[PDB]
DNA sequence: CTCGTAGAGTCCGTGTCA
């Protein structure tokens, strides 16, 4: 993973 | 000679003949709007570009289509003046034709029904005026032209930082007008890595086999083949001579029987020129020398069917054995060297994880979408659209081209996205600058940087606003039905007009306008600026783009540029300079034949300027055009050296093309240093004008073109005679040549009175003709600020001597005379506008009330009755301009106040005084009162009585146009009813308006006379309806901000004199600040008793190279010493013949000039006329690189009985002694810029204070304090001042308790202070506790 | 470039050497606008080290001190012994070349007089009192500070003197930006200052230390040049 | 604070404190209303990620302020930065009893002297004419005082020029690169608005008369006027900090 | 939250698709939820309503007639007293922050409840004089002028 | 001589000033 912190793609995926 | 250059000739030095003239300096602006609006047939720049980008619109194969038709543009509701007063913008409506086609489902398409809907309204576009400004917001705006590097590919190289091992980096890149950047670089490895716009690195075969490659058409593409075969032993390889070039030989390189070359000796250039003689191809070698191989094409076993053999991995003896034994005779290598063919791709392909196209799209979906699951079809889609979409990518016409040349193609057209062919180019082109064969170009060169202006800004923001209409109108046209709805509701202008206005209101590129002088306006209109949206910033600039680049001979001023943050990032433009059709500067040469300089201009941009060899300016030739002497000064590849006679190609067309405006300007520039040049070019366009500016008695020539350009001055139209003149009006009665069959007319010029500027000056046009008077087209009817005549003038020239005295001059200040005071010579008028507004407050409504609380009489003498100050009041600091009252209550007095009220009973008034005052300090005269009310509230008297005088003037101002025309017009039917029967008697005896009544009993003149009694009728009524427009206009309401009632305006004129503490500089960059006003009687005087004007120190020359002003003093001394040769000549009236034999010797009086002067003119009038406009000094000329030299001046010296030194004998005012060493006195130029010391002091006790941390508002407009910065902290820790820091940051400021109580202690005459605790630190404490940490104060 | 500008300003300067100076003119004024933001930021760094030293005290009653010498760089002097000891305060009694005498007792502050008495005779090197090796602590005392001052007395008790020391050496900021023999620039002796060597049987002396350094001295005892001599040299004298 | 025009302004931490709020908020509904894990979960992530923006901006997505590109101020940004509590008010603070004009060369003066124009000493001394007015009993009431002052009667000047007799000010140029861009000297009232400085102090204050500009602070307490007399004279500074040599040279 | 709502109270017998019923509940809470933390000062749902329907309103006129809509026609076009529209155009603001660029806009604001020193020293003034012109009128009367 | 640490090379990146 991209270790991104954007809660948006977490919920997304 | 012209009537306005025949009043006054100034006489020129100057030996180069002209060929090319000087354009029209405004020109880049209006060719840009012109071009934007340009309503064209063919699809190119302007509006239809955009039109036919968007439309048509398709839906989701709904069958229906909306294509545009044309556009038109309407007439603005209110012009400039109506705009600039009211506080609107000054634009047109756009009005565009749609039509809507439906197609029916299902059939062959076909026109089902089309509804043509008409003039949908889309928004509205500013417009240019006839200068080159825009009226935003009742504010007059430039939008200056911007420089930006070009769409196209670049090659850079990153040479030396990077690992601090040399071995430079090497890097491509691709950048486009629209759409994301590609990049390519090399590494320490030597692996070509790509990267998006800014995303992570990636191995570069990533993107490769992205585009449907395998690695066997990856090692074709990008490799060259090595045969092999097995003459049944020993590998008796197929060799290429060329090919071994370069390198040692390993084993004996035979054939035939014979050694050419043998083991143990590299290949040597003999060898290889035998091997080619001899014509050897094939060879023998052991397996040793195929051991070290790598093999392109993939090898499988066809007895067994099986992959022995793959592409791209390094060979082994046991590999070699399979493969013989599997029937392989054939094996193929790449050709691989250290030197010509490194082995890059083969590297990255080792390193490269992917294997199939899938891997490659998935790994960059990941890349760019970091986080989120990839797909086969999400992949795909966003690979597709990245740079292959013709809607997110386009690249240019102008980047096409750029990147065609660049790659070295015949074509210079081509489409908007890249393709595979593209990028195997470029990365064709970078792996061959690695390996030694090309070069790197520089990015400051001018022919990679581009220049953007106004009408490409525009259609920008209007395609961006017709993308987001386009995408509302598809949406709603799927979703929506499509059987009714006509197309105009599917459209809305909002989106249009908010992108328009974004740009042209709140923008970097539009700019406050400058209008301090003409030449302020016209170098603010010609200025260059890589700033801005798209461009660099000032703290990130560097070394190198802020930098003389040699490019810019011709192109841009290289001594003009700001001297603070922002240097080498504005460039003012040059004077010659123009824009090629893809924005590239070129400025124009002379073509030169075989040895004869033509007088044919070419336009050469950089690119092509590099090639040829151009000769210098200053080249002497003689009548043939042949260069007098062989050996001639060029320049051919950025560089300067001798060349041949017959080996130039072209030659610089004049000597003032290396410099601008502001720079061709200053008289004598070669004799000054560069900085000093410098800075007196930024400082000479700070002058203000002054009540009376005369001329410069040393100019050079540059001055008419100036004043006539810029658009102060009124020129005619057309040749005539003048008919009536006034200080508010001029009439011209035209030539009979240049009238129309119809519609005789007359030329009618309305001047502009005492108005008002952006910088608070004063603008003011006056009549420069007399009754009965001819002029021709071209001429100048009116001077505007700052000329005399047509010519530009800025300051005035003053009588100086360089000398010391008495230390009044000891730093670059100035001592000034009293004479120069009375005289007003340096005397500016300023205007001022302050406004009152009324507002509605929750109590109650404000009110404009001339009846004041307790306030006398004494401030209310000089209001009228509705309570506003009357015009022409002289009003001084602290007086009453409007009267105005707001409702208040609830004071709740304190008991002490209670026991007043109850002994004296006087009541407390509801109503506080917040009335409009005149600001300290100033005192001026009332020129001018507006008032605004919003609609549905009642007017007062004086409202009433402005909205008369307004409709009397308009009303008498019609009649007054009317009737000149009516004039007019009546000579023209004079002349029309002569024929058709001449009848002189009745024309004299017959009214005018009998003479279209009275008719023939048969003939069409019967139907022309009818014709013309219904035109008269017509003209009647619409100069009816022209008279009622205005008066609906004049008496509409206003539109106003919520909250408002009323809005007055008030128009203070305020005389400034000069002072000790102005600033005045010269030409030469000579600043200074007056010092002193010295009476008459204590200058310094000559022989005859005249005391000099100014004082100026010798100090400042020797240590600043600016040797202008020294030359220019001496010249204005001979300039002035025949100016008073002809009036002492005139005072005793000798005779005509004198004055002409003087004049003719004073103007020829030269060495090789071109001036070529009479005898031509008139017997006497136009001489004496001369000899009246000579009598104050005779003007020079003196170009910028070709003006006068030492003899010549000596010349003009010695004729006007002057000594030739340039010095004499002054004497002391206050003793009459003389001084030794004669002085230096002459005349010279000066300006007043406008850092005026009535501006500058301030001073405060106290006041107001901030809201969260309880300190003074720091300011001007406010008092403000002086700041107290850590370096003053510093300051005063150096010395032991404790008590005076300790009560400068603690009472002084912040502790309100201490302010109070040291203010109570200095009143009761006790100086002691209790310091107590800041307020900050309050502020700070309770700050850091709304974390999470706890700040406590402790005590023991 | 390789030709030169053969004008001046009481001549004229042709397009072309004017457009070349413009390059040096906006070059220094460019680098004039950094160079002042790169000093005040380094004077900022300054102040903010030391800006809490204050004189504490009056004296630490040390013993030690930096031994002060003339700097002499190969035949020439850059700094005389005057302006480096003037206004210090000796931490040991200074001894004229003729021993057994006092030419001044311990510490005291050499003012002008002191100078100029050294000076007369020949007085190289002097031991002075500094405050890198002061005994107080939280601070430093009179005595190991000095003199130096806007006045001409010693320093006083309670004075900020690394403020002052941050702001002296940044004011100045904005102004910064084969050889096989030696021979001798005046008469005199020669020296030789930790030499190790052995003569050949030609006559010449082998340099046989790697930190060999030849000295010269006077008939007055003082050092005039000062030259390092690498191992392995041939010697003259 | 309401503007004027119906028109208001706030800070951005009052936003911040209004989104913590409302997710909080809804947080605690949906924790009442039995919501799914997931809803939850999300609830939770947003609370945190708005009191990470609350405390410290700018770490995760940098929040901007509504209707604009500009990012949220965080209340760690108001502590620290260049323009923060620490360097923008507990040591740059503005300060009253204070002005500035233009220089000027006033070559007759003495080098302890320099020359104020009257009108900036009226103005800066103010409350010491008002004190000096009631006190003579000239004016009954401090309001009696103001209006004399006010209409620059003649007893006025008289007051000023008794009250300005030896009482130093004050003069500072703007970099200040040592302890001698500041120095106290005692005013002589000129007629005119530019300040007239000695020719000798310019090298000490790199003063040039072309455009420069300067600035005046009055020391009010006892202590400070004793201080600049004694320490911050410009007769008391003839040496140079840095090295003894005199820094006071005719140029 | 809202879709939860609709599958609480959805009834499958009417047979009609769960996709309307659920985007009528979801879009409604949406709307809500807008309507009620939207804003910095917090304004009514029906005037929200009104400021919609005047928008929609201004935007027809606006584009068939072609230069702009101004307030009074814009009440003659609506059935209201032509004030309530002024009202609802003057309560359409947001707060501005006070970091705008411009130096920023919150250095700007002064101080309006503080009192000026100049006001301290006169109160402190006629305090004094009060007290002396007390002490010397009598001591009944003085007490009593004091007292009341 | 294999394989474990553990130094030590790398190095890529987050950070902090101007
Ligand atoms: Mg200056
Ligand atoms: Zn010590």
């Amino acid at each position: 993973i991209g270790r991104t912190t954007d809660p948006v793609r977490m919920y997304m995926r | 000679y012209s009537y306005t250059e025949k009043k006054r000739i100034r006489k020129d030095f100057g030996k180069r003949p002209q060929v090319l003239d000087v354009p029209y300096l405004l020109s880049i602006q209006l060719d840009s709007f012109q071009k934007f609006i340009e309503q064209d047939p063919e699809g190119q720049y302007g509006l239809e570009a955009a039109f036919r980008s968007v439309f048509p619109i398709q839906s989701y194969s709904g069958n229906s289509e909306l294509q545009y038709v044309s556009y038109r543009l309407g007439e603005p509701v209110f012009d400039v003046q109506e705009c600039q007063i009211r506080g609107v913008t000054y634009s047109a409506p756009l009005r565009v034709k749609l039509r809507l086609v439906i197609y029916e489902r299902e059939a062959p398409e076909g026109t089902v029904k089309d509804i043509k809907e008409q003039e949908v309204y889309m928004g509205e576009i500013p417009l240019m005026t006839d200068n080159g400004t825009f009226v935003i917001n009742g504010t007059e705006r430039v939008i200056v032209s911007q420089l930006h590097r070009s769409p196209g590919v670049f090659f850079d190289s990153d040479k030396g930082k990077t690992h601090s091992s040399g071995k430079v980096l090497y890097n491509a890149r691709i950048i486009p007008y629209r759409g994301s950047w590609l990049d390519f670089e090399f590494d320490p490895k030597d692996n070509l890595f790509v990267r998006i716009d800014r995303r992570r690195k990636l191995p570069a075969t990533i993107i490769l086999r992205a585009l449907n490659y395998t690695t066997e058409q990856i090692l074709d593409l990008f490799f060259e083949k090595v045969i092999f075969e097995i003459r049944d032993n020993k590998l008796q390889m197929e060799l290429v001579p060329e090919r071994l070039r370069g390198e040692t030989a390993s084993f004996d390189i035979e054939a035939n029987g014979k050694v050419y070359v043998e083991k143990g000796r590299r290949i040597t250039a003999r060898h290889i020129r035998q091997l080619e003689k001899d014509d050897v191809k094939l060879i023998e070698v052991p397996v040793e020398y195929i051991a070290g191989k790598v093999v392109a094409k993939d090898y499988i076993d066809e007895s067994t069917g099986e992959l022995i053999c793959a592409a791209n991995m390094e060979l082994s003896l046991d590999l070699l054995a399979k493969l013989s034994q599997s029937g392989h005779k054939r094996i193929e290598t790449l050709f691989t060297n250290d030197l010509d063919h490194g082995p890059y791709i083969s590297e990255t392909l080792r390193v490269d994880p992917t294997n199939d196209r899938l891997s490659a799209l998935v790994e960059i979906y990941r890349m760019m979408r970091p986080g989120e699951p990839p797909t086969r079809e999400a992949a795909e889609s966003l690979f597709e659209n990245l740079f292959f979409s013709e809607d997110r990518y386009d690249l240019s016409a102008v980047g096409r081209m750029k990147f065609n040349r660049s790659l070295l193609r015949e074509e210079i057209e081509g489409s908007g996205i890249l393709s595979k062919d593209d990028i195997i180019d470029v990365m064709k082109k970078l792996i061959d600058i690695r390996n030694g064969k090309g070069e790197v170009d520089d990015i400051d060169h001018l022919g990679n940087r581009r220049i953007r202006s106004v009408g490409e800004m525009a259609e920008n923001q209007f395609r961006v606003g017709l993308v987001r209409v386009e995408r509302a109108v598809k949406e709603r046209l799927s979703l929506g039905d499509l059987d009714t709805l006509m197309p105009q509701d599917m459209i809305n202008a909002k989106p249009i007009s908010a992108a328009v206005k974004e740009f042209f209101g709140s923008s970097q590129l539009s700019q406050f306008m400058d209008q301090n002088n003409p030449l302020s306006e016209i170098t603010h209109k010609r200025r260059i600026s890589a700033l801005g949206p798209g461009g660099l910033t000032r703290e990130r600039a560097g070394f190198e783009v802020r930098d003389v680049h040699p490019t810019h001979y011709g192109r841009v001023c290289p001594i003009e540029t700001p001297e603070g943050p922002n240097i080498g990032l504005i460039n003012s433009l040059s004077v010659y300079a123009q824009t090629n059709e893809y924005g590239f500067l070129e400025t124009p040469y002379r073509k030169v034949t075989d040895g004869v300089v033509t007088d044919e201009i070419h336009y050469l941009s950089a690119i092509e300027e590099g090639n040829y060899v151009i000769a210098q300016a200053n080249s002497n030739l003689d009548e043939e055009g042949h260069f007098v002497e062989d050996l001639v000064t060029c320049r051919s590849k950025g560089e300067s050296s001798l060349f041949s006679r017959d080996q130039v190609d072209y030659m610089d067309v004049s000597t003032q093309q290396v410099v601008s405006v502001g720079a061709s300007l200053i008289p004598f520039l070669e004799h000054d240093d560069a900085n000093r040049a410098l800075m007196g070019a930024n400082m000479q366009r700070q002058a203000v004008p002054t009540l009376r500016a005369d001329k410069p008695l040393v100019g050079t020539g540059m001055e008419r073109a100036v004043a006539v350009d810029s658009g102060v001055t009124a020129v005619a139209k057309r040749g005539g005679v003048v008919q009536y003149v006034d200080a508010s009006r001029i009439v011209i009665k035209v030539n009979e040549d240049e009238m129309y069959p119809g519609e005789a007319g007359i030329d009618i010029y309305n001047l502009t009175k005492y108005t008002r500027s952006n910088q608070n000056t004063c603008i003011n046009q006056m009549p420069c003709v007399s009754l009965g008077e001819p002029v021709e087209r071209g001429d100048v009817l009116a001077d505007g600020p700052s000329t005399d005549l047509g010519e530009l003038a800025l300051g005035q020239n003053m009588r100086v001597a360089f000398m010391p005295w008495n230390g009044y001059n000891f730093e670059d200040s100035i001592l000034v005379s009293e004479r120069v005071v009375q005289e007003d010579r340096f005397t500016t008028i300023h205007i001022q506008e302050l406004a009152c507004v009324s507002r509605d407050t929750k109590l109650g409504p404000e009110e404009i009330t001339a009846d004041i609380p307790n306030v006398g009489e004494a401030a209310l003498s000089k209001l009228d009755e509705s309570g506003i100050v009357y015009i022409g009041a002289e009003v001084t600091g602290g007086d009453i301009l409007v009267g105005k009252v707001t409702p208040k209550g609830e004071t709740q007095l304190t008991p002490e106040e209670k026991l007043l009220r109850a002994i004296f009973g006087e009541k407390a008034s509801d109503v506080k005084d917040s009335s409009l005052r005149v600001p300290n300090g100033v005192s001026g005269t009332v020129i001018d009162v507006q008032v605004f009310t919003r609609d549905g509230v009642e007017k007062d008297k004086r409202a009433l009585e402005i909205e008369e005088m307004q409709l009397k003037q308009a009303k008498k101002d019609l009649s007054e146009e009317l009737q000149i025309l009516e004039a007019g017009l009546f000579s023209r039917i004079r002349a029309v009813l002569v024929a058709g029967g001449v009848e002189a008697e009745k024309l004299d005896k017959l009214p005018r308006d009998r003479w279209l009544e009275l008719g023939l009993t048969d003939e069409e003149k019967q139907n022309q006379l009818e014709q013309l009694a219904e035109q008269y009728d017509e003209l009647k009524h619409e100069f009816e309806k022209k008279l009622e427009a205005k008066r609906r206009k004049i008496t509409q309401g206003d539109d106003l901000a919520p909250g408002v009632l009323k809005i007055v305006k008030v128009y203070l004129a305020v005389k400034r004199r000069i002072q000790p503490g102005d600033k005045m500089a010269g030409r030469h960059g000579n600043k200074g600040v007056i010092s002193k006003i010295n009476p008459i009687e204590d200058m310094p005087y000559d022989e005859n008793g005249t005391p000099v004007d100014i004082v100026l120190n010798p100090l400042g020359v020797p240590s600043r190279m600016n040797i202008g002003q020294i030359l220019e003093t001496h010249l204005g001394m001979a300039a002035k010493g025949i100016g008073d040769k002809i009036n002492a000549m005139l005072k005793q009236q000798q005779e005509v013949a004198k004055l002409r034999e003087f004049i003719q010797r004073a103007y020829d009086l030269g060495a090789d000039v071109r001036q070529k002067v009479d005898l031509s003119t008139f017997s006497d009038e136009e001489v004496m006329r001369l000899a009246e406009n000579l009598r104050k000094g005779m003007p020079i000329a003196t170009p910028v690189f070709d003006g006068a030299k030492e003899a010549e001046i000596k010349e003009l010296l010695k004729l006007g009985d002057l000594p030739t030194s340039g010095q004499i004998r002054l004497y002391d005012g206050r003793t009459g002694e003389q001084f030794e060493r004669p002085v230096t006195v002459g005349y010279m130029y000066m300006l007043k810029l406008n850092h005026l010391v009535d501006d500058k002091m301030h001073a405060r006790s106290t006041g107001s204070y901030s809201l969260v941390t309880q300190q003074p508002l720091g300011g001007k407009a406010q008092f403000g304090g002086q700041r107290f910065g850590e370096m003053e902290v510093w300051a005063l820790e150096a010395y032991g001042a404790a008590y005076t820091l300790q009560e400068m940051l603690t009472v002084k400021s912040d502790d309100v308790n201490g302010r109070t109580k040291m203010y109570k202690n200095i009143v009761d005459g006790n100086h002691q202070m209790e310091p107590g605790m800041p307020e900050s630190f309050n502020v700070l404490l309770k700050e850091i506790r709304s974390l999470g940490i706890n700040i406590e104060l402790e005590d023991e | 470039i390789e030709t030169p500008i053969t004008a001046n300003f009481r001549e004229g300067l042709n397009v072309l050497q004017y457009f070349i100076s413009t390059h040096g003119a906006r070059k220094g004024l460019a680098d004039t606008a950094l160079k002042t933001a790169n000093s005040g930021y380094l004077t900022r760094r300054l102040v903010d080290v030391a800006q809490d030293l204050v004189v504490t005290e009056d004296d630490c009653g040390t013993h030690e001190g930096i031994m002060m010498t003339p700097v002499i760089e190969g035949g020439d002097v850059k700094e005389p012994l005057r302006d480096r000891v003037l206004g210090r305060v000796t931490a040991e009694d200074v001894l004229k070349p003729g021993t057994a005498d006092i030419l001044v007792p311990r510490n005291t502050l050499l003012h002008e007089q002191w100078c100029d008495l050294l000076e007369e005779n020949s007085v190289d090197a002097v031991k002075v009192r500094s405050v890198v090796s002061c005994d107080t602590d939280f601070g430093v005392c009179a005595h190991c500070y000095g003199r130096d001052l806007a006045r001409g007395h010693i320093i006083n008790k309670g004075e900020a003197i690394g403020v002052i020391a941050a702001q002296s050496i940044g004011e100045p900021g904005t102004q910064l930006t084969a050889e096989s023999s030696i021979q001798v620039k005046n008469k005199g002796s020669i020296k030789l200052s930790n030499v190790k060597s052995v003569v050949n049987s030609s006559g010449k002396l082998v340099i046989t230390s790697r930190n060999t350094e030849l000295k010269l001295i006077d008939e007055f005892g003082r050092t005039k040049e000062s030259y390092k001599v690498p191992y392995g040299a041939v010697l003259a004298k | 604070v309401p503007l004027d025009g119906g028109r208001f302004a706030t800070s951005d931490l009052n936003d911040l404190y209004r989104r913590v709020i409302n997710r909080n908020n809804r947080l605690k509904r949906l924790l009442d209303l039995a919501a799914p894990d997931i809803i939850v979960r999300n609830e939770k992530r947003m609370l945190q990620e708005a009191v990470d923006a609350l405390l410290d901006n700018g770490r995760r997505g940098r929040a901007i302020t509504g209707s604009n590109k500009r990012p949220l101020k965080s209340l760690a940004d108001m502590i620290k930065g260049k323009q923060g509590r620490f360097r923008q008010n507990l040591l740059g603070k503005r300060v009253d009893y204070s002005g500035r004009s233009v220089i000027t060369v006033g070559p007759y003066l003495r080098l302890h002297q320099c020359g104020l124009p009257k009108k900036m000493a009226l103005e800066l001394f103010k409350p010491f004419i008002y004190g000096k007015l009631e006190l003579r009993g000239l004016a009954t009431t401090i309001k009696a005082a103001k209006k004399m002052v006010e209409r620059e009667e003649a007893v006025v000047w008289d007051i000023l020029d008794e009250v300005i007799r030896e009482h130093p000010v004050l003069l500072n140029r703007a970099p200040t690169l040592h302890r001698l861009g500041i120095q106290a000297f005692e005013p002589v009232l000129i007629e005119g608005k530019a300040i007239q400085l000695h020719p000798l102090v310019c090298a000490a204050y790199n003063a040039d008369f072309d455009g420069d500009q300067m600035a005046v602070h009055v020391p009010l307490t006892l202590e400070a006027q004793l201080e600049a007399r004694a320490l911050m004279m410009s007769t008391n500074n003839i040496l140079s900090p840095a090295n003894g040599e005199p820094i006071i040279v005719p140029s | 939250i809202g879709l939860m709502k609709a599958v609480d109270k959805f009834e499958y017998r009417r047979g009609y698709k769960f996709s309307t019923y659920a985007t009528w509940w979801i879009r409604q809470a949406i709307t809500r939820s807008i309507a009620d933390q939207a804003r910095t000062i917090r304004i009514p749902v029906h005037m929200i309503e009104t400021i919609n329907k005047l928008n929609r309103i201004s935007r027809q006129m606006l584009q068939e007639m072609g230069r702009e809509p101004t307030p009074e026609e814009l009440a003659e076009r609506m059935l209201m007293p032509e004030d309530k529209i002024r009202k609802v155009l003057k309560i359409a603001k947001e707060p501005i922050s006070m970091e705008t660029p411009i130096s920023h806009l919150g250095d700007f604001i002064e101080d309006t409840t503080l009192e000026l020193p100049l006001d301290s020293a006169t109160t402190e003034s006629l305090r004094a004089a009060t007290h002396d012109v007390l002490a010397g009128l009598t001591a009944r009367e003085a007490k009593v002028l004091r007292m009341r």
